[PDB]
C-alpha cells in the first residue's frame, strides 16, 4: 500500500511521499537489543520449552488457532518486555519524529 | 543385523493406471493430529514407585522421611502437577485437602527397611559394622 500511494502526484505535488511515513518496526529496529531479536529470547524464562521451534510448536494446536493458556503464560512473560524496554525508547522516537516535521506513523 | 540395546546390564509396457489419483478433498472430521496427540498423551506407561525398595548393594533407596508425611507431600506434588497440566494457578481437580479424612494412609519411603527397622544407618554399613566388631590380628 505504501508503494501504491507513492506513485500518486496530482497537481505537481506528491500526495503521500515515502520520505516522511514511519513503518511499524522503525522504532523497534533502532534499539541495540533490536526488539524482535529481544523477544526471540523469551523461551529461556519459560520452564519447559528451551528452544524457539519447540515454543512455536507448543503454543499452537497444529491447527493454527492457539491455546489460550499458552498465550496467557507467554503474555505474562511478554508484557515486561513491551512495557519497560519499549516505551521510553518509543517516547524518544516519536518526540524526535514530531520535532523533524509533521509525519504519519 | 547388529541390533543396539537400550540398557547396559553386565558389560559396565504402457502403464496408464486409471484407478487411483491421490490429491485432496477430505478433511479430518475430529482432526488427525489432535486426536493422535491425545493418544500419545495417553500412551505413556506409569512411572515407577522405587521408594522403599532395595538397590544393588541392598540399601533402601529414597529419602529419609516419615511414611505418612511422604504420602501427604506426594499428594501435594500431584496436586501441583495437575495445576501445571491444567495451566491454572490452582488445580480444579485436587488430590489433597479433600473432605475425606485420610490420616492413616501410608505411601512407601526410605525410612523403613524390608525387615522392619529404621534406616538411620544403611544396611551395608550395619552389616559391615556387625562383622568388623569381631576380628582378630596377628600377635606382635
Amino acid at each position: 500500500i505504501m508503494r501504491v500511494l507513492d506513485s500518486i502526484s496530482v497537481l505537481g505535488v506528491k500526495i503521500m511521499p515515502r520520505a516522511h511515513v514511519v513503518d511499524s518496526d522503525e522504532v523497534g529496529e533502532q534499539m541495540e537489543p533490536t526488539f524482535e531479536h529481544a523477544v526471540m529470547e523469551i523461551y529461556k524464562g519459560i520452564a519447559g520449552v528451551d528452544s524457539l521451534d519447540d515454543l512455536t510448536k507448543w503454543v499452537l494446536n497444529s491447527d493454527l488457532v492457539p491455546h489460550d493458556d499458552r498465550l496467557g503464560q507467554l503474555f505474562q512473560a511478554f508484557l515486561p518486555l513491551a512495557k519497560d524496554l519499549l516505551a521510553p525508547m518509543a517516547r524518544q522516537f516519536y518526540d524526535n519524529s514530531m520535532s523533524e516535521g509533521r509525519l504519519l506513523t | 543385523k547388529r541390533i543396539p540395546r537400550k540398557t547396559k546390564g553386565k558389560s559396565s509396457p504402457a502403464t496408464a493406471e486409471p484407478g487411483t489419483s491421490n490429491c485432496e478433498h477430505y478433511k479430518a472430521r475430529p482432526g488427525i493430529a489432535s486426536v493422535q496427540k491425545a493418544t500419545e498423551s495417553a500412551e505413556l506407561p506409569m512411572k515407577n514407585n522405587d521408594e522403599g525398595t532395595p538397590d544393588k548393594r541392598g540399601n533402601t533407596k529414597g529419602a529419609l522421611v516419615n511414611e505418612h508425611v511422604e504420602a501427604r507431600d506426594e499428594a501435594d506434588d500431584a496436586t501441583k502437577k495437575q495445576a501445571k497440566d491444567t495451566e491454572k494457578a490452582k488445580a480444579q481437580v485436587t488430590y489433597s485437602d479433600t473432605g475425606i479424612n485420610n490420616a492413616n494412609e501410608l505411601s512407601r519411603s526410605g525410612n523403613v527397611d524390608n525387615e522392619g527397622g529404621s534406616n538411620q544407618k544403611p544396611m551395608s554399613t550395619r552389616i559391615a559394622e556387625a562383622t568388623s566388631a569381631i576380628v582378630s590380628k596377628h600377635p606382635a
